[PDB]
Formats: structure tokens, C-alpha cells, sequence
């Protein structure tokens, strides 16, 4: 190999992984509850909820989109809207630790070469533990930003609010049970995208 | 020696991501504002229905994350007013998160009557000097 | 001695508290009052403290970062950090007909007009605290600029903390 | 010693959750369960999901209620 | 197709009963009782419930709250204006 | 597993400090679960200015280290002068001087929800003898609050 | 016949959300990342590139592309007007 | 020694990919994988082809992922 | 296998040729992200002549070394004179200069993409005392780029 005149374990980085993976999970938990209310500052889905206690929609945006099907053929499109997910009723709203928090489960489950292999399987559990916060962080960055482009779309008169019947009972029952005054509500229209483009309003900031 | 000025405390690369986020949620929220302002001019303003008068003017700092009927009656209460609610308490809560730092009580009301949105709305009487609170006709 | 509050706004009397409690020599206390009233020594404690200097040509210029030297979002003054502001007094002394122009910087976070807001803000309360040492009000102007023409990157950390500055330039 | 510089414990107030002193004041220290503390760090996994699946599996993955599988307590 | 109106075990709740059949579970960090009775928590507090979601709620007269839910581990309420967590264990 | 007591508190620690405050000369009184503290205005502000001195906040830092030992919704800062040209003149120093405290005492890390701030210049004296100015027993700073459970 | 307008896992792609089923590849030498899904790779980034080829495309408001392409251990980048590479694991 | 003749290593800025010193310069080290570094050779046969195809082969041949053959990886 | 830092840099070296450059007497300034290289005119040309002496080939050469130390997109190279004889003369012999700095420094092995070379004359001075000729320090070249990344 080389030149003409120069031709002339494997546990280690597991047990490193395992615990450096909790290890930095632990820190990543304490670095999100030391900055709680600034985080309920900044993804407040409470604030977003509509009138009847209805989530709103999530919209995705694509710009500029060229597909090359085949040869000799190809599809372009200036912009693209997707309804990724759709309205329903909750009763509660959505919080930041459902997206952001890591789990933690302390491990108690346990030398020429072993100190080099254990440092690199250390390193690569952090590596990992900090790819996973990277994906939280866009999942829960994704679903905001859906909500807010589903308000400026709402504004901008390109998707149908959704409609809302409440029919009202008197005092029903038998004489076993009773119920005052009994209301039902229920979303009859689902919210959409419109294709008619002579309807749409357009924004001129000063 | 060569130094430049700001040398602070080591940052963590987690709070760096959270601040990347952060960022665009911001600008994403100053242009869907910006875009609403425009189609939708407001007119009036709460000041006719929150006036303030004397002992309106003590201050008070509050972070708050509950309900909205115990604060209300607790800035009454300092504020030396009657306190008054009308109609029915929803059975979903209306939930209110205030975190502000010395500013007047009507400023404190008047927040938390913009907050409150389309569920509930605050009144002030000073010549009875009567705060009163007052939920939707919906459901 | 020293009122930690800025003394007072009084002119300090730093030589003879060193030649009085050096006695028990007096030109040994003359020399080490010549050398720590010189011009170098203030520029070399301004470098202890987080306060950049340059001069060139016959313009210089006083770097002081907002981040260590204001409150959190405020136009208020940190009283912690005096020593660098009354080094800051101590270094202006040295040029009485000079004209005095202060400039406030920020990053790009936030909205126009509150980034404006908060410069001018900052430009103000540093002309004030200039103003209130002695210098006379006809030497002294300020202007807030937002993230008009920074100095470093804003698009990563340490480059958008480098950029939220007040300066200080004079003839 | 929860009742120092003081006369001592007296009694467990269940309805605060709380002990009293041989004093009037009350006390520090805890004697329920059912008492307010400021709890914000839990440990476990598949938190703010319907829990551990109580399957046994050959692998090391681990589900939760809901379907989700948590990649921390997931053996590689 | 009208819905259900609501859970009469939400009654036997309010008491403080537990329902036939099930099996206590302990709650600590807070004021509070759950059961368990067909993969369901059943749970008589005074606090409000703010993160994990309920599906049927009611009130009584004095102001207690029984709600019906999913399981889960964890429970984050609001006590006076302040957020905190409470643990739930036996699932 | 679980906690034992409220974290960063000890009732020896509560019993020794109330002692010292009340040797140094703040009042410090609990009756049910209320608890007061009272100031004078001389051991924290200048001659009828508001303007702290530089002295006084290690009085603050001790008057807040007593704050951290409880838990609490609510506090209360009321500030009380005397005559000295007019009631707006002291009734305009008595509120920033009651901001002043507060805005020091939110500063540090007192864990409460609200606290209220208001001046009531000179209208409820605690003492006839009304011959002094800020040395007078009646001009004065006053922190309430309720313990809760 | 209508060719296909897109793939709409590009916006997911643009988000930074991974397509579900899709495993990781490690990427050196710059900013971007990369997920192959069905023996395709899908590539977020904000650089140019030159040489392999893709076969869609997608683009954010403030700058962020998004390719569907076939799979290939190097990637030709343009940066900032320098040609460089970019090393691509994992396959 | 990354920050020599300065004040030593403050933290790793992931955001450009760079330790910082404890000056307000920036270091020359890179502490992420995701830096701009100018990298032209890059080792590896099939390079500019779909890579090495998997299958295990009696002979030495080793063939790309579309179709081709690399004689440099090839065995005589 | 990965490279640990960029080719041929180090901070030590960034240090130590700052340090000899100032104690040469070529100005190296650093504000932000922004690097200046102020020149006398005096220690690269000759008595108001575009043609270089054959010694501050060495001084370019370190001049080249430590601009190999950063990576970078653009520089600016602009010149500046006194007043000899009218502007246009000096204006052209501003030009001249720029452009015979700036063709070495291409010649030499520095990694930028663009050099931009411009000469203002006698337009921006930064000394109000202007007796000198080429040894007025308000006669120099200056050239300044920002750091990338």
C-alpha cells in the first residue's frame, strides 16, 4: 500500500450513547423550564381559538414549484395551498410541553481503548438528543405558522369561515331524569379553499 | 490587547434553536398584523366604556395564568369598587394570561377586556363605582 | 470619599486620597497619581471594563454595548456598571471644545418604529448623563438609528448581539 | 426538624395538609399528599401521551398509548 | 342523529363515590381524586384543567369539578393564577 | 421522592430573621395570617426626595430575603408622609416612592402574583406627635400580605 | 394526459418536518439536511445546486429550497459564488 | 489549541457553526458539522452515480446503482 | 477524516501579524465584522508617481499573508492623494495606484471573489493639517472587507 518503497469495544459506544442521550435530555429540560413563560409568551394558541371554541385549520404554502415528470414534459405552478389539517371543537387549548419536552428515565443499568470509544459514544448521544429537540422545534414551529396563515388567508378572503347551527330544547326528559335546558351544537360547513379569483381582496400597505 | 465589547455569559445551542424559531414566528406575526390593520380599520375604542377616575390611578404589577373572575375581583377589591357579574359562566372557561409591570389599574382593565375578545366584556361605573363583568349571549 | 450614585455629580478628588493614605511617601503618591490620571491608563481601564476605543485621524470614537450598559428593553441606566461611565466622563474631560455626537444602534428584531423608538430613546438618556457631568447642551446632539447600517451579521448570535451599541464620536 | 426554634410539632392539619406548631404558626414541612406543591419537573417517558404500553417486546422500542413510539427510552 | 348528553357517573363523582368496579389511583402534588373504571380517569378536584383535555364535564353547587377523560400520567392545572403539574400513578 | 417542605424555607431561619428586623428597628408583626412590616421612611429615602439611598439596599435585600420564606397572591405597598407644602406635592412623592420599593422588591425574586402599589400622603396618621418631618414615626412605608395555606 | 403538478411532501420538507416512514442521512460540509423516504432523497437547504440533478422543487418566502431528487453520495453547491461540495452518508 | 493568544474558548455558536473566544473575535475552529468548509476531495467509488449497489458478488466487480461498472473498485 | 478548522489559519498568527503590522505602522483597524488596512502612500510609491518601489514588495507580502488568514467575498481597495496640480491628475493617479495594488494582491494568492478599486482623489481627508505632500498622513490607500461567517 502506499508507495512502491512503503509496499517494499463495540459496548463502549452503546453504554456512551445510553448515557449521554439521557444526560443531555435532562439538560434540554431544564433549559426549556427555566424559560417557561416566555415560551407561553411566544406560542400562545389560546389567543387563536375561534368564537365557538374551534381549533383553527393548518395551511401549507409552496412557491415557485416545477416538476419534471418524464421527458418532454414538465408542470409548473407559481403557488400552491394545501389545508394540511382540518377545524374541529376542543376544550382545551394546546400547550408548548405536548411539542418541546424530552423524556427522561434515569439509567442505573451499567481500559487500554475504552476511554476513546466511550467519549465518541458520548458525543454521538448528544448529537442525537439534539436532532430530536431540532424536530420538535419544527414540528411545533409548523403548526403555528399553519394557524397564522390561515388568519392572514381568512383576512385576504381565499378560505370559507366554518358554520355553526345550536338547536335549543326546552325541559326534556322523563320523570326518572330531567335536563333543564338542553343545547346542541354542531359545524355543518368544514372550512375551504375558493377558486373563484374575481372574489379575492388584495392588501395595499402604506 | 484586541477585545470588542459585548462578552457575555456561554450561550446553550438549545435556547439558540428556540430564539432561531422565535425570530420567524415574530416577523410572521408582525406581517399577518400588518395585512389584518389594513383590511380592517377599527373605530372605536374602549376608553368610553373603561373610563378612569381617582384611586383608578394606583399601579400594580401581575403575572397571572388562571381565569379571568378572580383577577377582576381582586383589582376591584384593591381598586375599592363593587363587583358585578352578568350572565352565564360558560362551561369552557374563559382563561386570560396578563404579564405586565407597573401600569395603572384601568390600563390592567383595559388589557384584560381586549384579551377577554368575544366571550366577555368589562364595564366601569365610577359614579356608582361599580365594576362589572358581563359574558356572551352564545351557546 | 465616593458616593457610589455618581458622586453626586461633584468633580472627584482621586490624587489626594492617594497622596494622604500613602504617607504612613509623597512622590511616590505624586507618581502613582501621574500615572493613574493619565490619558493610556483610562483608555487601558475603559479596555478592563467592555468599552471599545478607536482613534483615526483626528476623529475618535467611544463603543459602549447597550446589552451590559442599559436595562432589559428600557431607556433606563444600569447603576451597577458606574465605573465605566464615570471612566467615560473622566476620558471627555480631556477634550473641552470638541463637539460631542452620540448614536444608538439595535438589532433587527422587532418592529420599524419601535427600533427607532428605542435608539432615540437610548441616544437621549446617554446625551442627558453626558449633559449632567458638565459638558454644555450646544456641544451634544443625538440620533437613534434602527438596524440602518450595522456592523456585523444579523442572521447569526453573536453577530446580532455585537450589533446594539451606543457611540460616542468627537473632533 | 421541621418546628425549630419553636415549641415543637402538635398535630397534622390534613384539611391544609400542613403542620402546626406548638405555637400558632404554621409549618414548613409537609405531612400529606395531598398538599400544594410546586411541582415542574416529572420524570418517566411517553409523558404528555396516554403512558407505557405495557407490552413486552423482543426489541427495544417502546409505544405509547396513543401510538406514538418515544425515541428516548427506545434502546438502540 | 342526536348525541348523548352526558355521563350519569358524573353525578356519583361530584358526591365523591367512586364508580362500581374500579380501582382507586393516587394523586399527589395537589388536591385532587381520581378513578379508573373502563380505561377512563374520573377525576373530583377544585383546580381547573388546563393541558391534557377532558371529554365530559360538570359542576356542583359549592364549585367542585368532575371530569371524564383519557389516562394519562401527568395533569397540569392552574391554582390561583399560578401553573403547576400534579402526578397520577397506579395506571 | 416527593418534596418535603416549600423549597428555600426554614421557621427557624423565619424566627431568626424576624428577630433581627425587629432589633435593627423594622416592624414586623403577624396577627392570624396577616403580616406587616413597617419602614421608616429615613432608613430608605432622602430628606422628603425619592430618591433611595445607596445604603439602603442591603435593608431591601434583607426585607426580601424575609419575602422569599412564604407563599403568597398578593402584596400590598402603602406609603405614608407628612406636611410639607401641599397634598399633591405628597401625594406624588408618597406613589413614587411606593414604586420605587416595589419596582426594587419585583426586581428581586419574590414569587407572588400581584402586588399593589398606592400613596396616601399624610391622610391617616398612627401618632399625635406631628413635630418632625421624614424623622417623624408617622412617615412611613408599609408591606402587607396574607400567607396562604 | 395531465402530467402530476407536484409532490406534496415538499411542503413538509420546507417546514423541516420529516415524511413519516422516512429515515435520516447525515450531511457534511454545510447547511442542509437530507431524509431518504422511497429510495429518494429529499434535500432542505438554502444553497444552489449544480451538478446531480432533481427531479422537484419547491420554494419557501424567505429563501428555502426544498428538492425531491435521486440518491447520490455528493452533492456540487454553489455558496456565495464558489462551487464546493457537500458529503452525504447514511445511504 | 483553538483560541491561543486570546482568552480561551467562551462557547460553540451553532448558528454559524464556530467556537467564540472569550474575546469578541471569532475562532477559526469549527465545532459543528454543519459549517462552510471548502471541501474538494472526497473519497469513495460509484462517486457520480447512485453509489455502491449492495448485492455481494462472487467475482470483484463492483457495479453503480445505475448500471454502471467502476473498474477502479473492480478487482483484476 | 473531517478538516477542524479552515486551511492554513490560525488566531495566534491573526494575533501576532496585527501586533507587527501596528508596531510597523500600518494601521489595522476592527469594528464588528468589518477589517480596514490604512497605508501611507510614502511607504509603497514614490514622490506622487504611480510606480512602486522595489522594498515594499516585502510589506505587500505580509500585507498578502495576512488577508490569506480570513475567508471573504469582496475587498475595497481605494485611494486617496493631495493637491498637486488640478483634479483630474490626481484623481487618475489615484486610479493608477488602486489599480497597480490591487492587480499584486490578485497576483497573489488571496482567496476573495471580487476586488473592487476606486481613487478619490483628494476628496476625503481625515487631518485638517495639510502641508505635507506624500507625507501627509491624509495621502494613503486603504483597503477593507467584512468577515464571512
Amino acid at each position: 500500500t502506499g508507495s512502491l518503497a512503503g509496499l517494499q469495544k463495540e459496548t463502549a459506544l452503546s453504554v456512551g450513547a445510553q448515557a449521554g442521550l439521557a444526560w443531555r435530555a435532562k439538560i434540554i429540560d431544564e433549559q426549556l423550564n427555566k424559560q417557561a413563560r416566555n415560551l407561553d409568551a411566544i406560542y400562545d394558541f389560546n389567543s387563536l381559538v375561534l368564537e365557538h371554541n374551534i381549533l383553527p385549520p393548518v395551511l401549507l404554502e409552496g412557491r415557485n414549484t416545477l416538476n419534471l415528470a418524464d421527458a418532454q414534459s414538465i408542470r409548473i405552478s407559481d403557488r400552491t395551498y394545501k389545508v394540511a389539517k382540518q377545524a374541529h371543537f376542543i376544550t382545551t387549548p394546546p400547550t408548548w410541553r405536548q411539542y418541546l419536552w424530552m423524556d427522561y428515565v434515569k439509567p442505573e443499568a451499567p481500559k487500554e481503548i475504552w476511554c476513546i470509544y466511550t467519549e465518541r459514544g458520548w458525543k454521538n448521544g448528544i448529537d442525537q438528543a439534539n436532532t430530536i429537540l431540532e424536530e420538535n422545534i419544527a414540528r411545533i414551529k409548523e403548526d403555528f405558522g399553519g394557524m397564522i396563515l390561515y388568519r392572514k388567508l381568512l383576512a385576504m378572503n381565499m378560505v370559507s369561515p366554518p358554520y355553526v347551527s345550536h338547536t335549543d330544547l326546552g325541559v326534556t326528559g322523563d320523570g326518572s331524569e330531567i335536563h333543564i335546558d338542553d343545547r346542541v351544537l354542531r359545524i355543518t360547513a368544514l372550512p375551504e379553499l375558493n377558486v373563484n379569483s374575481a372574489e379575492w381582496r388584495a392588501a395595499v400597505a402604506k | 490587547k484586541f477585545k470588542k465589547p459585548p462578552i457575555n455569559n456561554p450561550s446553550d445551542d438549545a435556547t439558540i434553536k428556540l430564539a432561531e424559531a422565535a425570530v420567524s414566528v415574530s416577523d410572521s406575526m408582525l406581517e399577518m398584523a400588518k395585512v389584518e390593520k389594513v383590511i380592517t380599520p377599527p373605530s372605536k375604542d374602549n376608553t368610553l366604556t373603561i373610563p378612569n377616575a381617582y384611586n383608578l390611578q394606583a399601579r400594580a404589577s401581575v403575572d397571572w395564568s388562571g381565569p379571568i373572575e378572580e383577577l377582576t375581583a381582586r383589582i376591584a377589591k384593591a381598586a375599592h369598587f363593587r363587583f358585578r357579574v352578568l350572565g352565564k359562566s360558560p362551561s369552557v372557561p374563559v382563561l386570560i394570561s396578563i404579564s405586565t409591570k407597573d401600569e395603572s389599574l384601568a390600563e390592567i382593565l383595559r388589557d384584560i377586556d381586549y384579551q377577554a375578545g368575544k366571550k366577555a366584556s368589562i364595564h366601569v361605573y365610577p359614579n356608582s363605582q361599580v365594576v362589572e363583568l358581563r359574558y356572551a349571549k352564545i351557546y | 470619599c465616593f458616593h457610589p450614585p455618581y458622586n453626586n455629580f461633584q468633580p472627584d478628588r482621586r490624587a489626594v486620597k492617594r497622596v494622604g493614605v500613602d504617607t504612613g511617601g509623597g512622590t511616590v503618591g505624586l507618581v502613582a497619581s501621574i500615572y493613574r490620571d493619565s490619558k493610556r491608563k483610562i483608555i487601558r481601564d475603559l479596555q478592563k471594563q467592555d468599552i471599545q476605543y478607536v482613534e483615526y485621524g483626528d476623529t475618535r470614537t467611544l463603543i459602549i454595548p447597550t446589552d451590559k450598559y442599559f436595562m432589559f428593553s428600557s431607556p433606563r441606566l444600569n447603576e451597577i456598571c458606574y465605573p465605566g461611565l464615570n471612566n467615560v466622563i473622566r476620558l471627555l474631560n480631556f477634550y473641552p471644545q470638541s463637539t460631542i455626537y452620540v448614536a444608538g444602534f439595535t438589532d433587527n428584531v422587532g418592529s420599524r418604529s419601535h427600533k427607532r423608538k428605542l435608539s432615540q430613546a437610548q441616544a437621549e438618556t446617554m446625551m442627558t448623563f453626558l449633559w449632567a457631568n458638565g459638558i454644555a447642551a450646544k456641544r451634544l446632539k443625538a440620533e437613534g438609528y434602527g438596524d440602518k447600517n450595522a456592523i456585523s451579521d444579523n442572521a447569526i448570535i453573536h453577530g446580532s448581539a455585537q450589533n446594539r451599541r451606543i457611540e460616542i464620536q468627537w473632533f | 426538624g421541621c418546628c425549630s426554634k419553636m415549641g415543637g410539632i402538635n398535630y397534622c392539619d390534613s384539611s391544609a395538609g400542613r403542620l402546626v406548631c406548638n405555637n400558632g404558626f404554621y409549618s414548613t414541612c409537609y405531612c400529606t399528599r395531598h398538599a400544594v406543591m410546586d411541582l415542574q419537573f416529572l420524570m418517566g417517558c411517553c409523558l404528555w401521551h396516554g403512558g407505557v404500553y405495557p407490552q413486552l417486546n423482543s426489541s427495544g422500542l417502546v409505544v405509547c398509548n396513543d401510538g406514538y413510539v418515544s425515541e428516548e427510552c427506545s434502546l438502540q | 342523529g342526536i348525541p348523548p348528553s352526558a355521563n350519569d357517573l358524573l353525578l356519583h363523582v361530584l358526591e365523591g363515590v367512586p364508580p362500581p368496579g374500579s380501582r382507586r389511583l393516587v394523586v399527589s402534588g395537589g388536591d385532587a381524586r381520581a378513578w379508573l373504571s373502563n380505561e377512563k380517569m374520573y377525576v373530583r378536584t377544585n383546580l381547573t384543567i388546563l393541558s391534557p383535555g377532558w371529554l365530559a364535564s360538570m359542576t356542583s353547587a359549592d364549585g367542585t369539578h368532575a371530569y371524564e377523560m383519557q389516562k394519562s400520567p401527568v395533569l397540569l392545572v392552574s391554582w390561583h393564577g399560578k401553573v403547576m403539574q400534579l402526578k397520577v400513578e397506579g395506571l | 421522592k416527593l418534596p418535603c417542605r416549600v423549597d428555600g424555607a426554614c421557621d427557624a431561619t423565619i424566627i431568626k430573621m424576624m428577630t433581627d428586623l425587629n432589633k435593627k428597628g423594622i416592624k414586623v408583626a403577624s396577627v392570624g395570617q396577616n403580616y406587616l412590616i413597617s419602614i421608616p421612611a429615613s432608613a430608605l429615602f432622602a430628606d422628603q426626595s425619592p430618591r433611595l439611598n445607596w445604603a439602603s439596599y442591603s435593608l431591601l435585600n434583607e426585607i426580601a430575603a424575609f419575602l422569599k420564606q412564604f407563599r403568597k397572591i398578593a402584596i400590598t405597598v402603602t406609603s405614608y408622609s407628612s406636611k410639607y407644602v401641599s397634598v399633591k406635592r405628597e401625594r406624588a412623592l408618597t406613589l413614587a416612592r411606593s414604586r420605587v420599593v416595589s419596582e426594587y422588591l419585583w426586581s428581586q425574586g419574590v414569587d407572588s402574583r400581584i402586588i399593589f402599589t398606592q400613596g396616601l400622603g399624610s391622610d391617616k396618621p398612627i401618632t399625635s406627635y406631628t413635630l418632625g418631618g421624614d424623622r417623624s414615626p408617622n412617615a412611613r412605608v408599609e408591606i402587607t400580605f396574607r400567607r396562604a395555606v
